[PDB]
RNA sequence: CUACGCAGUG
RNA sequence: GGCACUGCGUAG
């Protein structure tokens, strides 16, 4: 029957299926199919958890008993099974320990260890002197990485003398340094382990340094109290009076981080004002019971309710529209797209979304060669530190976060500070940690679904030094056309065609590809997010040291992945995931997309038999990414190369932050060597901790019709200036929605719904092409409507309503 | 310059009246808890703070947590001073009941002063 | 048609509705909210004049 | 090119 | 009452 193996041999290498007391399944069967996972076949899943009492048969009958945000109760049954991980581990120990007690070198696969722990191999095994045995066990423990904050396997951690029965651990209610406990925890479980585990990230030697600590630390921090970590605070005295001051940070992550500026001026006063601590040391105790979210303090003496009001309705479009014919029973185009409102609760209804990040401990070495393969996507790219002088902000009427929205907009503190004082306060985010505040707000906009949309409106502070460090990288990006990441590329003036061109580019059978990542913003993992800051921050060899960069990783740490939130008044601490109103959100998501599907293609490629593979390269290339990802601990840099060119030929992505095209061959795929629908899935299940379900990826045969969605846009092939052009088109109720469906009511009278239907038009001249004759006539219905308004007002003019203006930006000669 | 001393003045101001608010008889012997004088952020409303804030969203929350005058809440005992409902309006503890509850407007926040 | 035109006025009967300061209790506002998303969510016709009702008698009763 | 407004996208 | 990108439109 088909068996998970782990093999590295002369022919193959690989972690697949093979055809082949003692129990029925091993350890390696269960790593399998939490990793390759798959609703169709579960049926191993299944046995392995009713056989071990995680659950009952009667469990699977209901739907989404898969799924971790539909069915949160999995994350239970899935821990129910955690205990029995943690035995397994400390069997592993014990085991390396014998061998090392008698001097036998071997290599440590999961696939000879069953459910209950016990390790029934003895092959593969070379005599040596007794006493200088070295196990292996770099891809045991590194496939095993995922399952042990999935299963929660550390939990047995938090009780007296390790027993799940005895109560709970009682720590000091002050303590914050907890690095003989992490040392503790990694010389009990991960004793053989040759690497040097830092449990404080300053210690660490480089970017991998830190990945490897970090994602020791994720794993580690999980059984201490959740009160510690946060900023550590320290009474000082400011000409006499006492404040208390944030003089470091507790990082689940990064361990203990420690200030170097403590001492005991406008940019004093930010630091002290945007840092917690003042505010959550004066304010009252809060509980709140709506949440599960840790809550810290009350800022005010009540809680607040935002409600979000409806959107205004434009009669006199929705009148015009039903008198051409439109919104009749039975048509194509309808109003599907609304403004939702939304009542008191919705705030802090949806901040609780983050119960949907957990805790996530990747696979280390996967991860460690993905970032090697990543960073190839970002070498056509130049960044570095610029001076204050150099930076460049769009708009300077946004909020400057809390508590700064009290006092003024961003261009007040812009205007205050000489370009001297950013410099400095830029230096000294370097050396030290500065926590800061993120509001939520409750955003206002034409929505197809009645769930609300929060925004995470940042401070000052953290915007300033992030501008500084990362602009010059962003506007590379940002400025450079036919690479992976498409941010900064117009769609419009051909832009769309060239696009799709450079996707296309050289691939032997082309099919097309989209998926969607559900619930993003909340569910990544904070490892992933530190390795898009680290892959942002390679970019300075030269301008910053070790030090420097550590410290400026850890200022994102500390105020973007798990800041102090403050909803509705109250302090509440964010329990990872992404800001979406930070400085470099688009980006980061870029290279968490990347990271993403180049992780399925490594999953893909090692997860193929590679016996029957006909193809030798491709055979060789798969034996020499299982050697590069669990042999190797320096970095290849010749197979790196080697395996971008190949994913580059075989699989052309196209990504912007969340929504990604994949030109790839077919036969490929088919054959297994390249990523499919199913191993996005799996990717994300095992990862991401999220279920992505195939109603939402769609995949596309013919290059003609192209992408199904990309950016919410349809496109379509046509003719102009005898030449087969690919033109983007949107859903046409998103667009008679907005032109109904307004934000303000002064936008239903003036001037200025003209630039609006223009912008509306311009975006909906496409689907005069499209072969349904609604679709073609709502471009006709919104220059009407155009014309209309402007008889009510009433030859430069004339050229706003007529279909050459519109033609001509999709034209690519501008 | 003129903006840049009104925003200088306004954040000292914040700063010095609300550590007005911040009290010295707790922090100090939390402070002297620690051998290094660091102490977590998280630990300070807990044990120092005197008025405590509950939000209930449901009666069952409520006879769970804080169904008495006095609780108890982070190993301390509090006694309630007041409850309001979201709409900003006093709430009787007598009113509060598996019988009154759909006629109350949820959540409720109750607020307690440390014993 | 009757499913648009229905949409459009409980859109608008909503937003006359928060003009009259309904949104400060929170029980009624609650109520107006979940009618006004389920009647633009509703693809039935019955339904949507069902709470269309409904939310005007909420609207009427003061 | 710099300002302000609008629209679209994540 | 947030970040980024793109495209309009009025001004030197
Ligand atoms: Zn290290
Ligand atoms: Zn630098």
């Amino acid at each position: 029957v088909y068996r998970a193996f782990d093999i590295y041999n002369d022919k193959v290498a690989g972690f697949a299926k093979f055809l082949k007391r003692l129990t029925k399944y091993t350890m390696a069967d269960l790593v399998y199919a939490l990793r390759h996972f798959d609703e169709g076949n579960c049926d191993t899943l299944k046995e392995i958890l009713v056989t071990y009492n995680c659950c009952d048969d009667d469990y699977f009958n209901k739907k989404d008993w898969y799924d971790f945000v539909e069915n949160p109760d999995i994350l239970r049954v899935y821990a129910n099974l955690g205990e029995r991980v943690r035995q397994a581990l400390l069997k592993t120990v014990q085991f390396c320990d014998a061998m090392r007690n008698a001097g036998i070198v071997g290599v440590l696969t999961l696939d000879n260890q069953d459910l209950n722990g016990n390790w029934y191999d003895f092959g593969d095994f070379i005599q040596t002197t007794p006493g200088s045995g070295v196990p292996v066990v770099d891809s045991y423990y590194s496939l095993l990485m995922p399952i042990l904050t999935l299963t929660r396997a550390l939990t047995a951690e938090s009780h007296v003398d390790t027993d799940l029965t005895k109560p709970y651990i009682k720590w000091d209610l002050l303590k914050y340094d907890f690095t003989e406990e992490r040392l503790k925890l990694f010389d009990r479980y991960f004793k053989y382990w040759d690497q040097t585990y830092h449990p404080n990230c300053v210690n660490c030697l480089d970017d991998r340094c830190i990945l490897h600590c970090a994602n020791f630390n994720v794993l580690f921090s999980t059984v201490f109290p959740p009160t510690s970590f946060g900023p550590l605070v320290r009474k000082i005295f400011v000409d006499g009076v006492p404040f208390v001051v944030s003089t470091g940070y507790h990082f689940r992550e990064l361990g203990v981080v420690h200030n170097q500026d403590v001492n005991l001026s406008f940019k004093e006063l930010l630091v002290y004002a945007a840092d917690p601590a003042m505010h959550a040391a004066s304010g009252n105790l809060l509980l709140d019971k709506r949440t599960t979210c840790f809550s810290v303090a009350a800022l005010t003496n009540n809680v607040a309710f935002q409600t979000v009001k409806p959107g205004n309705f434009n009669k006199d479009f929705y009148d015009f529209a039903v008198s051409k014919g439109f919104f009749k029973e039975g048509s194509s185009v309808e109003l599907k797209h609304f403004f939702f409102a939304q009542d008191g609760n919705a705030a802090i209804s949806d901040y609780d979304y983050y119960r949907y990040n957990l805790p996530t401990m990747c696979d280390i070495r996967q991860l460690l060669f993905v970032v090697e393969v990543v960073d190839k996507y970002f070498d056509c790219y130049d960044g570095g530190c610029i001076n204050a002088n150099q930076v460049i902000v769009n708009n300077l009427d946004k909020s400057a976060g809390f508590p700064f929205n009290k006092w003024g907009k961003a261009r007040l503190y812009y205007d205050s500070m000489s370009y001297e004082d950013q410099d400095a306060l830029f230096a000294y985010t370097k050396r030290n940690v500065i926590p800061t505040i993120t509001q939520m707000n409750l955003k206002y906009a034409i929505s197809a679904k009645n769930r609300a949309r929060t925004v995470a409106g940042v401070s000052i502070c953290s915007t300033m030094t992030n501008r500084q460090f990362h602009q010059k990288l962003l506007k590379s990006i940002a400025a450079t056309r036919g690479a992976t990441v498409v941010i900064g590329t117009s769609k419009f003036y051909g832009g769309w065609h060239n696009m799709l061109k450079t996707v296309y580019s050289d691939v032997e059978n082309p099919h097309l590809m989209g998926w969607d990542y559900p619930k993003c913003d909340r569910a990544m993992p904070n490892m992933l997010r530190i390795m898009a800051s680290l892959v942002l921050a390679r970019k300075h060899t030269t301008c910053c040291s070790l030090s420097h960069r550590f410290y400026r990783l850890a200022n994102e740490c500390a105020q973007v992945l798990s800041e102090m939130v403050m909803c509705g008044g109250s302090l509440y601490v964010k329990p990872g995931g992404t800001s979406s109103g930070d400085a470099t959100t688009a980006y980061a998501n870029s290279v968490f997309n990347i990271c993403q599907a180049v992780t399925a293609n490594v999953n893909a490629l090692l997860s193929t038999d590679g016996n029957k593979i006909a193809d030798k390269y491709v055979r060789n290339l798969q034996h020499r990414l299982y050697e590069c990802l669990y042999r190797n601990r320096d970095v290849d840099t010749d197979f790196v190369n080697e395996f971008y060119a190949y994913l580059r030929k075989h699989f052309s992505m196209m990504i912007l932050s969340d929504d990604a095209v994949v030109c790839f061959n077919s036969t490929y795929a088919s054959q297994g060597l390249v990523a499919s629908i199913k191993n996005f899935k799996s990717v994300l299940y095992y990862q991401n901790n999220v279920f992505m379900s195939e109603a939402k990826c769609w995949t596309e045969t013919d290059l003609t019709k192209g992408p199904h969605e990309f950016c919410s846009q349809h496109t379509m092939l046509v003719k102009q200036g005898d030449d087969y052009v690919y033109l983007p088109y949107p859903d046409p109720s998103r667009i008679l929605g907005a032109g109904c469906f307004v934000d303000d009511i002064v936008k239903t009278d003036g001037t200025l719904m003209i630039e609006r239907f223009v912008s509306l038009a311009i975006d909906a001249y496409p689907l005069t092409k499209h072969p349904n004759q609604e679709y073609a006539d709502v471009f006709h219905l919104y220059l009407q409507y155009i014309r209309k308004l402007h008889d009510e007002l009433t030859d430069n003019t004339s050229r706003y309503w007529e279909p050459e203006f519109y033609e001509a930006m999709y034209t690519p000669h501008t | 310059e003129d903006k840049r001393a009104k925003v200088t003045s306004a954040m000292q101001t914040m700063l010095f009246t609300m550590l007005r608010k911040l009290d010295n008889d707790a922090l100090n012997n939390i402070i002297n808890n620690a051998r290094d004088g660091c102490v977590p952020l998280n630990i300070i409303p807990l044990t120092t703070a005197a008025k405590l804030m509950v939000v209930i969203p449901d009666y069952n929350t409520y006879k769970n947590t804080c169904d008495g005058t006095t609780f108890t809440y982070a190993s301390a005992l509090w006694e309630i001073q007041q409850v309001v409902d979201a709409d900003s309006k006093i709430v009787q503890l007598s009113e509060i009941s598996m019988d009154n509850s759909p006629n109350l407007a949820w959540p409720l926040i109750v607020t307690a002063l440390r014993a | 048609s009757k499913m648009s035109d229905v949409k459009c006025t409980s859109v608008v009967l909503l937003s006359v509705l928060q003009q009259l300061r309904v949104e400060s209790s929170s029980k009624l506002w609650a109520q107006c909210v979940q009618l006004h998303n389920d009647i633009l969510l509703a693809k039935d016709t019955t339904e949507a004049f069902e709470k269309m009702v409904s939310l005007l008698s909420v609207l009427l009763s003061m």
